[PDB]
């Protein structure tokens, strides 16, 4: 389970067991989006 | 009877290996010294027991 | 010991100091860069970064923003700097260019001195949120804690006798660049309050007719800041460190004996 | 790659005086007088205004986390 | 030590490897240290020696006209390792200020009984060397003050 | 320190932005299909399974087996947790292999000397039917010692040391130089184009217009040294310079200009390695070849 | 085959028998300094903690190597 | 600022001074020079990457005064000289 966002914007939260497509665009390629947690980078 | 450079680097090498395997040391103590450096100080005072053989 | 203030401007000053010597001048100069403390952002916590730039690059620019440092509330001549922490937050969303003026400060006396600094450009729907923590530091540890600059030069006089062909060319040249010229019937004296490039015709006369004599003990100082400390409060604070610094020495010396 | 907010040798801010600089050089005015009219004195401040790329427009539009 | 390795510093690669057993370690220290290899077996002449700045700096120290002041003598004798006490003496030209010559700062590094004389690359007038040589060969030990300031 | 092709870069000039360069890699873990019908699924590895790399290296994976981005992956940390299928339950029967019957852990992990933070995780399907995930991890890489610089004339070299801004030989203006080049290399390698370009940066920074410098028809030699002579400086670059340790005019006139350098990727973190006792050859019991093995 | 296994510019007289690959080494780049003596060398502190000598505690370095094993393999 | 003595003899003192740098050391050096009883004053920083905060000082006198007294009186002067200059600055921006 996830909430993956594909190329050319759209959201498509499904799974990973059978097939990986975008219904709206018709493409098949996905980036995993960044979470909303807090990390700490120093400024040097 | 001066030693060469090949015999002086073997007498130190054999004495530094005895000084690690037992072989109680002469007055060489202070405070921490690697066993190779103990052989250099004993050789400086000229109290090495090991002598060479001169084949002739 | 005496001073002559040539000009006072916003964030700059130039003056002439007399009655001192060569060792003292470097000690005053070096102390201003490496001892005077200022505030600077030291670490930033990111919540999200949809911008076109890397996390480190946005974090790097935040550290380079000059922040106002109120000298009437801590101690600037201490050897051990105070650790009081100021929180700088931001929560913006594009589209539009992000400026330094949008940063919020938890303490109204520490804000960016210059409000027209671009940080990052944001496209449609991209969000940027972070919290910046500022602390006191010195320039010797990291360049971000620099209060400004100091530059110094000797004070010299160029004597040009009237027997030198085309001496009038130096008179017009020196007056164009703002150097004072004192004229007499024997020769002229140019006070070099700034660099004086000798024109090519006169190279062969440097030493025979044209000679330069250094005035012992007089120096021209140039100081420029960025708005973190009030331009003529720099030298006063630096002087009070030298005093404090060379007083600790006496305590340690007596303890040894 | 947006303009550097300091110089690299002379510590002095510059990024506030770049977008005011470039909108007055695409009218035909000579840059020798534009940079002098602002507060740029040396030539260590000036080699990093006069040569820069500001390529942030191309990279931004691609849109990927 | 960078004519033995034949290296320069434009990003080269040097590899070290530690020896471990106590017999193989005292052979490395006695037979292979740097100071045993200061001259070379191909032509006798020294190999580990001075390079680019060490030569052209040494010409600026011994030029006729190299007068260092008092602060510059005292600062450089602390920087070049050596330990001497308060004897930079005797302030040879007090005409402007009490300041030394360039020869006597170089004449603290040599042992106390050298005697060498030879001719080097800068000789553009062989006649004014001759005169100096002629006196030397007949009067083996002249006085260092009088005649030798014809140098 | 700058003898025999080295160079001495400023400290505060590094620490404000000179040559801060980034480094990327990428990894291409996939999901194959054997001809028997058993397909290897990727998940979080359990403690039991044969061939465990270790424990507490899996603190960054999510449930399905993908690193959520922007995490400081370092050392030998894993990237994607892969379970492989049994692979011959009945071939050996070496006195205990009949009962265990489990799986043999295989995966992908960053190369064991690097560091950095992840950037973007891809997930897709390739041509036949399978699935493959691509992960890319970046790096920050401040320019310390070793990092080879060069001109475009051929004066290559390495950072000598990293001297602070305060101890810099500086000039009778607001100028504090960055790269103090060794003077013993210009009248030995015959690179006079270095010295024409160094004045041409100083003229074309004060005037305002970038000097044309093409071959055979470019800006001539004499017109630069007159435009420098009428803008307020001496005709040959030379200027009065003060040392930063003690502070007195160096009794010479030190040359100074603007030269375009460029950083090169023979950086020191891709060269330095040490080997105490590693994995050896099976046939000879001798070490392997390359850092990738 | 055998004659190509015996020979061939990397066989098993020069390639693997009289010339072998070693242990306890390092390899990096170089950079000058005229402040150390003529017979010294710099060693980076990462390479210094990944190469080791054996020491064989006898009687007079026993106070030293008690501290070297009490300190862990982290502090130098 | 902890003084680490190294050599101590008759009319001579050598020591390390942690935490200081070129800035104070150079000012302290020539200020010492003004004192006629100090025959020899100098300093060195050894290899400024591994250590650049502990200059090695050397002070030699003619026997008529102790080396500590020389240091003592020479760090008086700098405090007094700064105290002067400071007053000048203040009473000039008016
Ligand atoms: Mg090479
Ligand atoms: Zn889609
Ligand atoms: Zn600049």
């Amino acid at each position: 389970y996830r909430c993956a966002k594909c190329g050319k914007e759209v959201e498509l939260d499904l799974a990973t067991a059978r097939e990986v497509r975008c219904p709206y665009c018709g493409s098949k390629i996905l980036y995993k989006p960044r979470p909303r947690v807090a990390r700490r980078v120093k400024a040097i | 009877f001066r030693y060469t450079r090949f015999e002086k680097a073997r007498i130190i090498g054999a004495r530094a290996l005895q000084i690690a395997m037992g072989a109680p040391v002469l007055i060489d103590v202070p405070e921490g010294i690697t066993p190779l450096q103990a052989a250099l100080l004993e050789f400086e005072k000229g109290v090495i027991p090991i002598t060479v053989i001169r084949p002739s | 010991v005496e001073f002559k203030i040539l000009e006072k401007r916003p964030d700059s000053i130039k003056f002439i100091v007399s009655g001192v010597d060569v060792p003292f001048a470097n000690a005053l100069r070096r102390t201003i860069l490496s001892e005077v403390p200022t505030f600077a952002v030291d670490e930033v916590e990111f919540l999200e970064n949809d911008s076109a730039l890397f996390d480190e690059i946005i974090a790097h620019r935040l550290a380079m923003i000059p922040l106002t440092t109120p000298h009437e509330r801590f101690s600037l001549d201490a050897l051990e700097l105070d650790d009081y922490t100021v929180t700088l937050s931001l929560e913006a969303e594009g589209p539009g260019m992000v400026y330094s003026g949008d940063l919020k400060s938890s303490d109204g006396d520490v804000k960016p001195a210059n409000p027209n600094i671009p940080i990052v450009k944001l496209a449609e729907g991209q969000r940027l949120t972070f919290n910046a923590y500022a602390r006191l530091g010195r320039g010797k540890d990291h360049a971000k804690w620099q209060p400004g600059f100091v530059y110094y030069k000797y004070l010299t006089k160029i004597h040009v006798s009237k027997d030198v062909p085309d001496w009038e060319e130096l008179k017009e040249l020196a007056e164009r660049r703002g150097l004072p010229v004192e004229e007499s019937d024997e020769e002229i004296v140019i006070t070099t309050i700034k660099a004086f490039y000798l024109p090519r015709k006169f190279e062969e006369h440097m030493g025979k007719g044209i000679r330069e004599e250094i005035v012992p003990g007089s120096f021209v100082f140039t100081v420029e800041t960025n708005g973190e400390l009030p331009v003529e409060e720099i030298v006063s604070i630096a002087l009070k460190i030298l005093m404090r610094k060379s007083d600790r020495f006496i305590n340690e010396l007596h303890k040894l004996a | 790659m947006i303009v550097p907010v300091r110089c690299f040798t002379c510590g002095k801010v510059l990024a506030d005086k770049y977008y005011e600089f470039k909108k007055r050089v695409e009218a035909g005015e000579d840059p020798g007088k534009v940079l002098d009219d602002l507060g740029v004195e040396r030539y260590c401040c000036r080699r990093t205004l006069l040569s820069h790329v500001e390529l942030i427009d191309q990279v931004m539009v691609y849109k990927v986390y | 030590v960078c004519p033995p390795y034949n290296a320069d510093f434009d990003g080269d690669e040097m590899n070290l490897h530690v020896p471990q057993t106590e017999e193989a370690q005292a052979e490395a220290k006695i037979l292979m240290e740097v100071q045993n290899h200061i001259i070379s077996p191909r032509y006798g002449g020294p190999l580990i020696a001075g390079i680019q700045d060490h030569i052209s700096g040494g010409y600026l120290l011994t030029r006729e006209g190299a007068y260092f002041t008092r602060y510059e003598v005292e600062q450089m004798l602390m920087f070049a390792g050596m330990d001497v006490n308060e004897l930079p003496e005797p302030d040879k030209y007090e005409n402007g200020e009490p300041l030394w010559s360039g020869k006597t700062i170089f004449s603290l590094l040599l042992p106390d009984d050298l005697t060498i004389w030879y001719r080097n690359k800068l000789c553009d007038e062989p006649e004014r060397c001759e005169a100096l040589e002629k006196l030397i060969e007949e009067k083996l030990i002249p006085d260092p003050e009088e005649v030798r300031k014809l140098a | 320190y700058n003898m025999e092709d080295a160079v001495i870069i400023n400290k505060a000039s590094i620490e404000r932005g000179l040559a801060r360069s980034t480094f990327f890699r990428t990894y291409e873990a996939e999901e194959k299909r054997y001809l028997g019908g058993q397909k290897d699924n990727f998940e979080v590895p359990s403690p039991n399974i044969q061939g465990y790399l270790g424990e507490k290296y899996y603190r960054h994976l999510d449930e399905d087996g993908l690193i959520f981005p922007e995490s400081k992956v370092e050392g030998k940390d894993v990237l994607v947790g892969r379970t492989s299928p049994p692979r011959f339950i009945e071939e050996q029967s070496s006195l205990g292999s009949m009962v265990l019957q489990g799986r043999r852990e295989t995966s992908v992990t960053v190369r064991p000397s690097e560091k950095g933070v992840v950037d973007k995780v891809i997930v897709t399907e390739t041509g036949d039917g399978t699935k493959l995930v691509k992960v890319t991890v970046r790096d920050l890489r401040i320019p310390e010692l070793g990092d080879k610089f060069a001109s475009r004339h051929g004066q290559k070299g390495v950072i000598g040391l990293i001297v602070p801004q305060e101890d810099m030989p500086w000039t009778e203006s607001g100028i504090v130089p960055d790269l103090i080049v060794n003077p013993h290399g210009i009248p030995s390698r015959m690179t006079v184009g270095q010295l024409i370009e160094a004045i041409g940066g100083k003229v074309a920074s004060l005037t305002g217009r970038r000097v044309d410098g093409t071959a055979f028809i470019g800006e001539p030699e004499e017109k630069l040294r007159k435009e420098l002579e009428e803008l307020g400086f001496k005709h040959s670059g030379r200027e009065i310079m003060y040392d930063g340790i003690t502070g007195r005019r160096l009794e010479a006139d030190i040359f100074i200009g603007v030269i375009y350098y460029q950083r090169l990727h023979h950086m020191v973190a891709d060269k330095m390695h040490a080997r105490s006792r590693g994995p050896v050859q099976v046939l000879t019991k001798q070490p392997t070849e390359g850092r990738a093995r | 085959t055998l004659a190509q296994r015996l020979k061939g510019k990397e066989g098993r007289f020069r390639g693997n028998l009289s010339g072998k690959r070693v242990n306890f080494s390092a390899r990096t780049v170089i950079s000058p300094d005229p402040m150390i003596s003529i017979n010294e060398v710099g060693v980076p502190l990462a390479v210094a903690m990944e190469l080791t000598v054996p020491e064989k505690v006898t009687e007079f370095n026993y106070e030293k190597l008690k501290q070297r094993v009490l300190n862990g393999p982290e502090k130098y | 600022m902890r003084i680490e003595v190294i050599r101590r003899e008759e009319n001579l003192l050598e020591f390390y001074l942690e935490g200081e740098d070129h800035t104070f050391a150079n000012l302290l050096t020539e200020t010492l020079h003004e004192n006629e009883h100090v025959t020899f004053a100098g300093y060195t920083i050894e290899h400024p990457i591994t250590m650049a905060r502990k200059p090695r000082f050397k002070v030699v006198t003619d026997g008529k005064i102790t080396p500590e007294k020389a240091l003592e009186e020479a760090a008086q002067k700098i405090f007094d000289r700064a105290r002067e200059v400071l007053e000048a600055w203040k009473a000039a921006i008016e």
